[PDB]
RNA sequence: GGGAGUAGCAGCAUAGCCGGGUGAGAAUCCCGGCCGCCGUAGGGGCCAGGGUUCCACGGCAAUGUUCGUCAGCCGUGGGUUAGUCGGUCCUAACCCGACCCGUAACUCGGCGUCGGGGAAAGGGAAACGGGUUUAUAUUCCCGUACCGCGGUGGUAGGUGCGGCAACGCAAGCCCGAGGGGUGACGCCUCGGGGUAGGCGGACCGGUCCACAAGGCCGGCUAAGCGUAUAAGCCCGGGGAGUGCCGUAAUGGCGAGAACCGGGUGAAAGCGCGAAUGGCCUCCCGUAAGGGGGGUUCCGCCGAUCCCUGGGGCCCGUGAAAAGCCCCUCGGGAACGAUCCACCGCGACCGUACCGAGAACCGACACUGGUGCCCCUGGGUGAGAAGCCUAAGGCGUGUCGGGGGAAACCCAGCCGAGGGAACUCGGCAAAUUGGCCCCGUAACUUCGGGAGAAGGGGUGCCUGCGGGUGUGUAACCCGCAGGUCGCAGUGACUAGGGGGGCCCGACUGUUUAGUAAAAACACAGGUCCCAGCUAGCCCGAAAGGGUUUGUACUGGGGCCGACGCCUGCCCAGUG
C-alpha cells in the first residue's frame, strides 16, 4: 500500500475483476447530513454528497420546495407565526 | 512513483554521463600516456553529494 | 538466458516461475526465442506448460467433523479453552431473551394472553426467572393461564 | 522555443521502427525548453503535416524526447523515407 | 450495589487509601444522582461538562458548579440580589 | 547504545542540500540559510580571518 | 554554575510557554466610548468549556449582529437577555458601573482603571463583596482579605462566577495530573534541590539536607531566591 | 621480512543427489525428476534514501571469503509516454521581508502593523477493465465512461403545478452583499444490516489411484448509468395511569403513549456495460493459422473491511482555512438555464529498478538498525500461539571432501541407590503445568488475599438426551455402557508451592557501553511571596516569559499512599 492509502480517509474495499485479479479499490468518504440552525435536528429532503455527487443534480432536487429550507418544520412555523402576530400594527 | 525534483534529475544525469572510461583513440593517439580521469565512480563505493 | 523466458511465460500465464515446465528435449528451440510471439507459440506446441496445483485434501476433517455432529470428540479432554469462551456469555442471554419475547409477542397475538398477564411475563422474563421456553411453558400452565 | 530550432533530431530504435509501422507515430529529440505546443507547429510547418497528439519525457541523458501520433490522413513511412530511414 | 462500604470506588481495587476512595464516592454519587430542573420542575438535570449541566427532558442548558448545579455563594447571591 | 546501530537512523530528510549561490552542499533546509556563504542570511558572503576555505579556493597564502 | 528553571523559564521556550493557541479568545467587555449610556441588551446563545480559564465561557449575540464572549455567572440560561450599562437592572449576569451597586452585592469581573476590560474576581468559585460607597471612591472585599479602593466609574458583574467546588475530590493518580498539567504545560513532575547537585541549586551535595537557613532576603541576587523569600514567620501557626 | 602456506572461511535457517547439456575446462551455470527450508514471514506490495544498480547480446585480466562457462562485475546498444495517479491550491505549529525601536555598529536583538511563505500520509474536480514490449503503462492500443472553461440548437422557466401536511417536482439570466449548512474532528464499549474470504452437497469436463469406493484442478465478471429499503428524524389521525409500549442494555409517555397509515433517507444487491473478453479443455497439417464444447446450482460460517445507530468518561474537551450547496436582499437586461443532444481546448515536473540475513546507514555482498509501514489459505486448537501443510519463494542467511579418526571444547538426551552431604549462596537443572467439578486459612484499607492451599477426573467406540433455530443445516451443553494401553492437556502447548523479617505504599523512570536499586517521580500534607504598572525570571538595551492569564490563581521550598501521632528552647546564625 503507498504511504498515502494508508491513511484511514479512504474506505478500502476488495473487489474482483473479470480477468480474476482482486484489486483494492479506494473512495473517499461521505459528509453527514444537514442539521437545524435552532435545534441540531437532521433535515429531510437534503441529500448527503460530496461536491461532485451534488454538482451532478439539478436545484430542486436538493432541497425542499417549502420556505425557510435551512430550518426544521416545526421552527419554520414559528418563525412565520412570529411575522405574522408583529405585522398587525 | 520516485518524486524528484527536476534540477537534481538533471545533475545525476550528468554525474551519470560522466562516469566512463577513456576512448581507446585517445590511448592510441597518446601513445599509452592518457588511460584513466578523476571521475571514475561506482555506485556501492563511493557516494555523491545529491 | 532461459530466466527471460521463464518469467516472460510465468506472467503470462498468470503464474509463478516455479510451477512451469520447459521440455527438458527442446531448450535450443526455448532459447532462440527471444520474443513473447515465439514463447506463446511454443505454449501452443506445448513444450512450455503450466503446471497444475498440487492441492491439499479434506477428506480426514470431513470424516471428523461428521464424528462429531454424530457426538464423539468432545469429551473433556479435548478441550483448551475457557467454557465461557468456547460458549459465550452475552450471546446466551441476547438469543435467549429474544426467543422468549418472540414467544409472548405470538402468544399474545394469538388471543391466549390478555395485556395484563403478557406485561407481568415480559418483566419476569428480563428479570431473568426463566431461561428456556419450557420453564416458561411449565409455569405458565402450572398457574392458570396457559 | 521558435519553429526550426525545437526539433534537434529524429530517432532509429527498434521500438521507434515499431512504432511507425504501427503506430503511425514519429520520434524525435527536442529543445528542452519546448512545450507541446511549439512541436507541434515545428513538426507541422518542417514537414507539412496535420498532427493529432504530442507525448514528452525527459530522460536520463538530459534530452526530451516526443512521441508525436499525426492524423489518419497522413502517413509515417512517408516522411521516414523522406528522411533517411 | 453488590459491596456493601464502596461504591463507584471498587474499581480502584485495593489502592490509594481511605479517605481517598471516600471523598471520590461521596462526591461521584451526589454528582450521578439526577436533578431538578430549575425550568420545568422535573427531576432530569445531568452533567455535561465541568461547570454545565442540561435537562434530558426540556432542553434547559445552565451553568453551576462543578459537581453540583447549586454553590451555598451562588444562593446568598440570589436571595440577597432577590431581596434588593 | 551509541554506535553502529543508532547509525542507521539516517534515512531521513537530511540536514543540508545544493546552495544556488555557491553550489556547496551546505544549504541548512529547515532555517533557509547556508553555512557557507551565508545565502538567506546576508546579502554579503560569509567571510572570516580565522578560515583558510576560500583562501584554498583562489590559492592564496595564509 | 549551571541555571534554574525559575531562570529558564524567563526566556520564553515551548518547554514554558503556553499553549493559547488551543484556547478560545480574549475575554473583555466592550470599549466604552461606544457605551456613553445606550445599555446594550444582548442574548446568551452557548455556554462552553475553555481549557485556560477555570471557568465556564458564555457566547452572546447582541443587537449589533456582533458577537462576544463573557464569563458564565452562576445560573445563567441559553436563552436569557443580558443589559450592559448605567441604567440596566440589577441581576445576575448584568454590568453596571460600581457606584450603582448598592453596598452588600456578590460582584465579579471588576476593572481596576474604567476601560481596562476585567482584572479581579475571573477564577472559577469567586465573588467580592462591596463595602461602601462614598463619592470618590468604593471599597471592596476581595477573596483574599484585601480591602481594595477602586474608582466609581469602573465596571463589575453582579452574581458569582461558575465552576465552584473543583478541589474537593482528590486527584487519585499520576497520568490525570500528567494531563491536566499537559493542558497548560505547567513544569511536571518537579525536582528537588536538595537531592540534586550543587552546580544545580543552592542547596544540593551528597547529604540531602539544607546546611544554612531557608530564609531569603528580598535584595538576594537572582539564582539566590529559593526556599521562603521574606518570610515574616515560619511554622505551623 | 620471519610469524605462515598458519588462523579463519563451524556455532544464530546443518542440503543436496541421479540423468542430460553447454563448454578448452563444471561439487558449485542451464533443463527435468527425487529429497528438503520458510510458511501473521525468508511470501505479496510500496515510502524515505541510493541513483542506472533495470533490459538484451557478448566476455572472464581484476572483484565475488573457494571454483566459475555465472553475476548487482567488465564492454556495446537500448529503456521511464497522464485533462482523470501525485506535485502544483488551503491553512496549522512555525518562519522570512519591509517599516519601526535598540545597539559604537552590523551578516546581531526584538514588539506591533503590513505583505508573503509553510503538509508528495492533514483538507482537497474528475477512469475502469482486457491486450501490447527484451525492458513503460489507471500514462500506449482497443472498448466502455467522467470532469472544468467556451460555445452552437432546442425546451424548463420569466408569464407552471400536484399534496391537509412531512415532502415531490427540468422549475429563469448577469452583478454585488449578507446569513445558514458542510468541510469539521477525542478515548472506551455494544447491537443491527452487508461484503471479501472460506466450508458442504449436487452436476459438467480433465488428471491421480490394482478394479471399486474415493481424492485433486476449472466452473469469471470492473468503473459508470438507472433503480430501494433499514436505523435515525419527521407528518397526519388518535386520545392513556393500581398504567401500558419497548431494548443486548440504558429507557418512553397530557411539555401527548399505545394503535392506524405515510414521507425522507446508507453501505449493498439487481439490470445494462458483456461474450467472436478471460479461464478449463477436445481436434486437422502443426509454420505463419484454423475448428469445436463447457462457463450450472442449492445450503451454512463469517471478519481485524464497509454503513448505520445507542450508551459511558474527563479539575483532561479532543485544529483551521480554501472550496462546495441553499436562502434572502439590492441593483441591471428582457431574455433564457444547474434539463437533452453536439462540438472544441485542456500547459509545466515526477513516472526505470531494489525497497533490504547482497541494491539504504553502519569503512564490507556486516546475524546490527531504518521498515513489520500496509496485507495473509486449510487442520488441531480460546487463539495473528506452537506443530504440520497449499500458494508463492529459496537450496546465495556463498568453501567443500573424509571418517567408529582419538583427547578436549560448544549446544543437547538419558542415568541404578541416596537425596543439597555441593557452594558465599539450592547458581544451574529438574519438579508443576491446559479444562471441568469439589473445597480453600492467617490477616485485611472489607475492595482483596485467591488460580491460596489440597483433591478427583480427562482416550477410542456404540448410543441417549437438551439450548437457539423451519431445519436429521450450523455452533454449543449433560449421562450410561463397551474396550486398549506403563502412560489418554499421550506429541506441541502448558504456574512449583508455603511460613517468617528488612526497605520502599502502589503502576511508572534511571547511570546509551561493568550499578534497575533501598535511589528519582507520584497522589496527598504543610509553609513563604504577590491585589496586577504585582510577585518571580531573560536581557547590553529596546522589549519580552508566567499572560488570549487574575488569590478555587501564578510562582518558590521541604516531607512523601492510608492509620495513630508530631513534645521543650528565640540565648547563637538567619
Ligand atoms: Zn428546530
Ligand atoms: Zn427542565
Ligand atoms: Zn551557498
Amino acid at each position: 500500500m503507498k504511504p498515502m492509502y494508508r491513511s484511514r480517509s479512504w474506505r478500502r474495499k476488495y473487489v474482483r475483476t473479470p480477468g480474476g485479479r482482486t484489486v483494492i479499490h479506494f473512495e473517499r468518504r461521505k459528509p453527514k447530513v444537514a442539521h437545524c440552525a435552532m435545534c441540531g435536528r437532521p433535515l429531510n429532503g437534503v441529500p448527503r454528497g460530496r461536491p461532485s455527487e451534488l454538482r451532478k443534480l439539478p436545484k430542486t432536487k436538493k432541497r425542499p420546495e417549502r420556505p425557510y429550507p435551512n430550518l426544521c418544520p416545526s421552527c419554520m412555523r414559528k418563525v412565520m407565526k412570529a411575522q405574522v402576530r408583529a405585522s398587525i400594527t | 512513483a520516485r518524486n524528484k525534483p527536476f534540477a537534481k534529475k538533471l545533475r545525476l544525469a550528468k554525474a551519470a554521463k560522466q562516469n566512463r572510461r577513456v576512448p581507446v583513440w585517445v590511448i592510441v593517439k597518446t601513445n599509452r600516456k592518457v588511460i584513466t580521469h578523476p571521475k571514475r565512480r561506482h555506485w556501492r563505493r563511493t557516494k555523491l553529494k545529491e | 538466458m532461459l530466466k527471460t523466458q521463464r518469467r516472460i511465460a510465468a506472467e503470462l500465464l498468470k503464474c509463478g516461475e516455479n510451477r512451469i515446465w520447459i521440455d527438458p528435449e527442446r531448450i535450443e528451440d526455448v532459447a532462440a526465442a527471444i520474443t513473447r510471439e515465439d514463447i506463446k507459440r511454443l505454449i501452443h506446441d506445448g513444450v512450455i506448460k503450466k503446471k497444475p496445483i498440487k492441492g491439499q485434501s479434506r477428506a480426514r476433517a470431513r470424516a471428523f467433523q461428521e464424528a462429531r455432529k454424530k457426538g464423539r470428540h468432545r469429551g473433556p479432554g479435548s478441550k483448551k479453552g475457557k467454557k465461557t469462551a468456547r460458549m459465550g456469555k452475552k450471546e446466551v442471554w441476547m438469543m435467549t431473551i429474544r426467543a422468549l419475547r418472540k414467544e409472548l409477542r405470538k402468544l399474545k397475538a394469538e388471543g391466549k394472553l390478555d395485556a395484563h398477564t403478557y406485561r407481568r411475563l415480559y418483566i419476569r422474563a428480563k428479570g431473568g426467572q426463566f431461561k428456556n421456553k419450557r420453564q416458561l411453558y411449565m409455569f405458565m400452565q402450572e398457574h392458570g393461564i396457559l | 522555443m521558435d519553429p526550426y530550432k525545437v526539433i534537434i533530431r529524429p530517432l532509429v530504435t527498434e521500438k521507434a521502427v515499431s512504432l511507425i509501422e504501427r503506430e503511425n507515430k514519429l520520434t524525435f529529440i527536442v529543445d528542452r525548453r519546448a512545450t507541446k505546443q511549439d512541436i507541434k507547429r515545428a513538426v507541422e510547418e518542417m514537414f507539412n503535416v496535420k498532427v493529432a497528439k504530442v507525448n514528452t519525457l525527459v530522460t536520463m541523458k538530459g534530452e526530451k524526447k516526443a512521441y508525436v501520433k499525426l492524423k489518419p490522413e497522413y502517413d509515417a513511412s512517408e516522411i521516414a523515407a523522406r528522411l533517411g530511414l | 450495589g453488590r459491596t456493601t462500604k464502596v461504591g463507584s470506588a471498587g474499581r480502584f481495587g485495593p489502592r490509594y487509601g481511605l479517605k481517598i476512595r471516600r471523598r471520590v464516592a461521596a462526591v461521584e454519587a451526589r454528582m450521578k444522582q439526577k436533578h431538578v430542573c430549575p425550568v420545568c420542575g422535573r427531576k432530569a438535570v445531568r452533567r455535561i461538562s465541568t461547570g454545565i449541566w442540561q435537562c434530558q427532558k426540556c432542553g434547559a442548558t445552565f451553568a453551576g458548579g462543578a459537581y453540583l448545579p447549586t454553590t451555598p455563594a451562588g444562593k446568598v447571591a440570589k436571595r440577597v440580589t432577590a431581596s434588593k | 547504545g551509541a554506535g553502529t546501530a543508532p547509525k542507521g537512523k539516517r534515512n531521513r530528510t537530511p540536514t543540508h542540500i545544493r546552495c544556488r549561490r555557491c553550489g556547496r552542499r551546505a544549504f541548512n533546509v529547515k532555517k533557509g540559510y547556508c553555512a557557507a556563504c551565508g545565502f538567506g542570511r546576508s546579502r554579503r558572503m560569509r567571510k572570516y580571518s580565522w578560515s583558510h576555505k576560500w583562501r584554498k579556493k583562489r590559492n592564496l597564502s595564509y | 554554575g549551571k541555571s534554574l528553571i525559575q531562570q529558564r523559564r524567563g526566556k520564553g521556550t515551548t518547554t514554558f510557554r503556553a499553549p493559547s493557541h488551543r484556547y478560545r479568545g480574549a475575554v473583555r467587555y466592550v470599549p466604552l466610548n461606544l457605551v456613553q449610556e445606550r445599555t446594550l441588551r444582548g442574548v446568551v446563545e452557548e455556554i462552553l468549556h475553555d481549557p485556560g480559564r477555570t471557568a465556564p465561557v458564555a457566547r452572546v449575540k447582541f443587537e449589533d449582529g456582533t458577537k462576544k464572549l463573557i464569563i458564565a455567572p452562576e445560573g445563567v440560561l441559553v436563552g436569557q437577555e443580558i443589559y450592559i450599562g448605567p441604567e440596566a437592572p440589577i441581576a445576575i449576569g448584568n454590568t453596571l458601573p460600581l457606584a450603582k451597586i448598592p453596598e452588600g452585592t456578590y460582584v465579579y469581573d471588576i476593572e481596576g482603571v474604567p476601560g481596562d476590560g476585567g482584572k479581579y474576581v475571573r477564577a472559577g468559585g469567586t465573588y467580592a463583596l462591596v463595602v461602601s460607597r462614598e463619592k470618590d471612591k468604593v471599597i471592596v472585599q476581595l477573596p483574599s482579605g484585601e480591602l481594595k479602593a477602586f474608582n466609581p466609574m469602573c465596571r463589575a458583574t453582579i452574581g458569582v462566577v461558575a465552576g465552584g467546588g473543583r478541589l474537593e475530590k482528590p486527584i487519585v493518580k499520576a497520568g490525570k495530573a500528567y494531563y491536566i498539567a499537559k493542558a497548560r504545560n505547567r513544569f511536571w513532575p518537579k525536582p528537588r534541590g536538595v537531592k540534586m547537585n550543587a552546580v544545580n541549586h543552592p542547596h544540593g551535595g551528597k547529604e540531602h539536607h539544607i546546611g544554612r537557613p531557608s530564609t531569603v532576603s528580598r535584595r538576594a541576587p537572582p539564582g539566590r531566591k529559593v526556599g521562603h523569600i521574606a518570610a515574616r514567620r515560619t511554622g505551623r501557626r
